[PDB]
């Protein structure tokens, strides 16, 4: 007998106040009972479970289920009640590595550790809560009562405790063998190195030797599956990675779950297939939640989808990360609030790709969106590589400098350089900081009757130019914008505009270059055509003449 | 120190469960070194998956120093930790501090590590050193001793600290000492020369009576802190535009000050005049201007600090590296206003300047009232939240919200 170290127990509690499960065992057929008795007798011999007396008052139902070609029965202990009552754990497997962060390894071997799983003991004070009962034949004897000694499959804590237990066991081996990497995914351990095949298998042997100190028998994962590993939706090849094949179904009638799966696939594909777009397809499913409703395709979705198919025609792959090389991120504007990017170390060999879509909102501009794309990539790059990439942006250095020095908010973009890749991001208008000498001054105003929805918008100028337009189905705020719009329409290339509209100022000072309000869009289009616009604000109802004059003209 | 102090969360409140945000490789490496030593010294221990709580952690370089410092973001645990009256119904915040001619700030947080933490509360101080790209399990730890940044640490340590200070205090009856979180504020009216020596006299005391960053001093002169009253221009020729801006600013001021009038000034804007036309002021408009100017000199009336209410700090980017700010509890009742320029290190970095402005304003707030304000930051949340930790140099962290629509009022503190 070679002494083995015990695996340290994780202490476990139920959620505060709650007691353990007490769920009735269902009746079972004579055949299922016999099956369960044999299964449980075996597991009992293996130490997995123990027979208990009648004093334990907890219970969890057990079931017997058959499989198709394996004419075996299998047991299922339904721990759903127990899981509802079990404390929360730290789930160390939340984050999945992204393949583009991984480092190329000359050699990787796989080890089955599912057998080591049953060496992890369950906290003795908790075992009582795992009791279950095999009903007896013809219910003429007391049911056989058992509780777990090991982490039960299907129990809330088993993944976290099993993974924590292995990690602690592995820690000294990893720390003292820095030339290898070890990764656990479910019942398998992956060990990679850049050692030659001979020196690699000795590290494997040494690791087996280390595991045997806790009595863990670990042979090679039987039926060694040739590369690539199929893992978390990816293909991990030795020198490249990609998403598992993406095939977009040919359809005549597209329903709302057809497109959720389609945008899911496209989103998943976009981490490596450059230029994927999903705005038009995503737009088609705003409010519906009946997963069977068929939606007609906008011709802009058919165009977008067909574009996606062209991108998906050939498989593409990403390279793994080399920490000795630089990290570079390149962004292109695609239109309609859509942005796409590539991250690479040497040109034409992407580590990964991705996309960004504009936030919901009434007014927006390209610079803000580019800035948001940059922050998204920055953060994703911190996650994957622990550092910020250098950016290549389709915005001239002077555009950016003008934007951020005049923008009312603090803003910042990390180290970057211009790349001349149209369409370029630009400022479409720049308001004046001072009134323009010799430009006509327009005093604008608008007003609407909240009941009738009838309004008026217009202006008066220092040259005696005047206009009032009657409007139907409008609001104070819309008439205030309409008045500014009229002044832009009716003035020369340079104009001073005086308004009392805090609403219109709030919008225009936000510097949008596009809007969901068509009137705001018309205003932007006028601003682009001007040479100089100075927009001045004054408070309403203060006897500011010109303002006062047109206020009366529009108030009916 | 062997005896623990019983501490509990507020009723019906679990411990914090805050996600660790992603960290750069260099900050991760710094934390691994720091926590390895802390672990050797007993300050923290590894924890198991049966602990589900988490508080974010990161690393900073304090002002003008080489070594990384661990900084735990205990804002969530602080608000969940019971209110404290450790041995006393409360310390009066010293109104004397803001009047001293010089205040030096000491990082005394290392002293907390000599007091053990209540064994039942330790679980709630759990934190995670993340790995890059989730490649290895995060390193999980909890505190065994009073942690830096935690609200309870100065509270529990306050008995032990009053005694260390006692010989120094009864020696210097006119030296004002205030403790806020991990900081010690030490104010004297004497001039420079004596200060660094007296502060070092205070430093030695803690070494004799007991540190990585204890050697440093942050020097402040609150007696020279300048307020920003509201100013009206003085001009010999007023354009229509000038008068319009003036009437706007005065109409905004009339919400703060009684008896501002703009009738006579508005009367000059009669007709529909070109913006650049010079309007001579009538004497009755000049009188009105003079009266308003007089009103604006005096303080705002009915302005009182209410310790039950939050302090609110608004900040405006004015361009060219200038920032204005106002601290208040009720709108239009400013308790303090200010302006900053020439934020060193950041002439081409908005967010770095904003981060330093936030730290200077918080420092002013601790000194004047003994607490931190809730900020209204002129920045998009995603920009701020990506970058501020790169420029953070204080051992506390205030709360903040974001302003997305441009205030008209930036104009009237220019
Ligand atoms: C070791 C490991 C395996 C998996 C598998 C999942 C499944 N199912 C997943 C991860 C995350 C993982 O952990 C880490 N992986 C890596 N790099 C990867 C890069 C891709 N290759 C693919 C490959 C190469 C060679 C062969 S071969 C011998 O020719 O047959 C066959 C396949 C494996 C190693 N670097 C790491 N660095 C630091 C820490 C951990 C790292
Ligand atoms: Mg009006």
């Amino acid at each position: 007998m070679v002494p083995i170290s015990p695996i340290e127990t994780v202490p476990v509690k139920l959620k505060p106040g709650m007691d353990g499960p007490k769920v009735k065992q269902w009746p079972l057929t004579e055949e299922k009972i016999k099956a369960l008795v044999e299964i449980c007798t075996e597991m009992e011999k293996e130490g997995k479970i123990s027979k208990i007396g009648p004093e334990n008052p907890y219970n969890t139902p057990v079931f017997a289920i058959k499989k198709k070609d394996s004419t075996k029965w299998r047991k299922l202990v339904d721990f759903r009640e127990l899981n509802k009552r079990t404390q929360d754990f730290w789930e160390v497997q939340l984050g999945i590595p992204h393949p583009a962060g991984l480092k190329k390894k000359k050699s990787v071997t796989v080890l089955d550790v599912g057998d080591a799983y049953f060496s992890v003991p369950l906290d003795e004070d908790f075992r009582k809560y795992t009791a279950f009962t095999i009903p007896s034949i013809n219910n003429e004897t007391p049911g056989i009562r058992y509780q777990y000694n090991v982490l039960p499959q299907g129990w809330k804590g088993s993944p976290a405790i099993f993974q924590s237990s292995m990690t602690k066991i592995l820690e000294p081996f990893a720390a003292q063998n820095p030339d290898i990497v070890i990764y656990q995914y479910m019942d398998d351990l992956y060990v990679g190195s850049d050692l030659e095949i001979g020196q690699h298998r000795t590290k494997i042997e040494e690791l087996r030797q280390h595991l045997l100190r806790w009595g863990l028998t670990t042979p090679d994962k039987k039926h060694q599956k040739e590369p690539p590993f199929l893992w978390m939706g990816y293909e991990l090849h030795p020198d490249k990675w990609t998403v598992q094949p993406i095939v977009l179904p040919e359809k005549d009638s597209w329903t709302v779950n057809d497109i959720q799966k389609l945008v899911g696939k496209l989103n998943w594909a976009s981490q490596i297939y450059p230029g994927i777009k999903v705005r038009q397809l995503s737009k088609l499913l705003r409010g519906t939640k009946a997963l069977t409703e068929v939606i007609p395709l906008t011709e802009e979705a058919e165009l977008e989808l067909a574009e996606n198919r062209e991108i998906l025609k050939e498989p593409v792959h990403g390279v793994y990360y080399d920490p000795s090389k630089d990290l570079i991120a390149e962004i292109q504007k695609q239109g309609q609030g859509q942005w796409t990017y590539q991250i690479y170390q040497e040109p034409f060999k992407n580590l990964k790709t991705g996309k960004y879509a504009r936030m919901r909102g009434a007014h927006t501009n390209d610079v803000k969106q580019l800035t948001e794309a940059v922050q998204k990539i920055t953060t994703e790059s911190i996650v994957i590589w622990g550092k910020t990439p250098k950016f290549k942006l389709p915005i001239q250095k002077e555009t950016w400098e003008t934007w951020w020095t005049e923008y009312w908010q603090a803003t910042w973009i990390p180290e970057w350089e211009f790349v001349n890749t149209p369409p370029l991001v630009k400022l479409w208008y720049q308001l004046e900081k001072e009134p323009i000498v010799g430009a006509e001054t327009f005093y604008v105003d608008g007003a609407a009757n909240r009941e009738t929805k009838l309004g008026k918008a217009g202006y008066v100028t220092n040259k005696g130019r005047q206009k009032v337009v009657p409007l139907t189905n409008t609001t104070n705020q819309k008439t205030e914008l309409q008045a500014i719009y009229l002044a832009l329409q009716d003035s020369g290339l340079e104009v001073n505009i005086v308004t009392d509209s805090q609403y219109a100022l709030g919008i225009i000072q936000a510097q949008p270059d596009k809007s969901e309000s068509e009137l705001v869009n018309q205003i932007i289009e006028q601003l682009i055509k001007k040479e100089k616009v100075y927009l001045a604000w004054v408070p309403a109802h203060k006897g500011i003449g010109g303002n006062e004059q047109v206020d009366k003209l529009v108030s009916a | 120190p062997i005896e623990t102090v019983p501490v509990k969360l507020k009723p019906g409140m679990d411990g914090p469960k805050v996600k660790q945000w992603p960290l750069t490789e260099e900050k991760i490496k710094a934390l691994v070194e720091i926590c390895t030593e802390m672990e050797k010294e007993g300050k923290i221990s590894k924890i198991g998956p049966e602990n589900p709580y988490n508080t974010p952690v990161f690393a900073i370089k304090k002002k003008d120093s080489t070594k990384w410092r661990k900084l735990v973001d205990f804002r969530e645990l602080n608000k969940r930790t019971q209110d404290f009256w450790e041995v006393q119904l409360g310390i009066p915040h010293p109104a004397g501090l803001k009047k001293k001619k010089s205040v030096t700030v000491l990082d005394v947080g290392d002293a907390y590590f000599s007091v053990p933490l209540d064994e039942d509360f330790r679980k709630y101080t759990a934190f995670t050193i993340p790995s890059i790209n989730n490649e290895t399990p995060g390193i999980r730890y909890q505190y065994n001793v009073l942690p830096q940044g935690w609200k309870g640490s100065p509270a529990i340590f306050q008995s032990s600290m009053t005694k260390i200070l006692e010989p120094f205090k009864k020696q210097n009856p006119d030296i004002v000492i205030y403790q806020y979180m991990d900081d010690l504020y030490v104010g004297s009216d004497l001039e420079i020369g004596q200060h660094r020596t007296k502060i070092e006299e205070l430093r030695q005391h803690l070494l004799r009576w007991g540190p990585p960053f204890l050697w440093m001093g942050y020097e402040l002169h609150p007696d020279k802190w300048t307020v920003q009253p509201i100013v009206l221009p003085e001009k010999d020729s007023w354009t229509v535009n000038d008068i319009q801006k003036l009437v706007g600013k005065l109409n905004w001021a009339s919400q703060i000050y009684p008896g501002i009038k703009v009738r006579q000034l508005s009367k000059l804007l009669r007709g529909t005049k070109a913006l650049t036309e010079v309007i001579p002021l009538t004497e009755e408009a000049e009188l009105e201007l003079a009266e308003n100017r007089e009103i604006l000199k005096e303080p705002v009336h009915g302005v009182y600090y209410d310790p039950s209410k939050d302090l609110i700090a608004e900040i405006q980017k004015q361009g060219q590296g200038q920032w204005t700010y106002q601290i208040y509890q009720e709108p239009f009742k400013n308790l303090k206003t200010g302006k900053y320029a020439r934020m060193r290190g950041a002439h081409t970095n908005d967010v770095k300047q904003l981060t330093e402005a936030v730290q200077k304003i918080t420092t002013e707030s601790i000194v004047i009232w003994g607490k931190t304000p809730k900020f209204k930051l002129p920045i998009q949340k995603e920009t701020w939240e990506t970058w501020w930790t790169e420029y953070w140099q204080a051992t506390w962290i205030p709360e903040w919200e974001f302003v997305n629509t441009p205030p008209l009022v930036k104009l009237w503190y220019q």
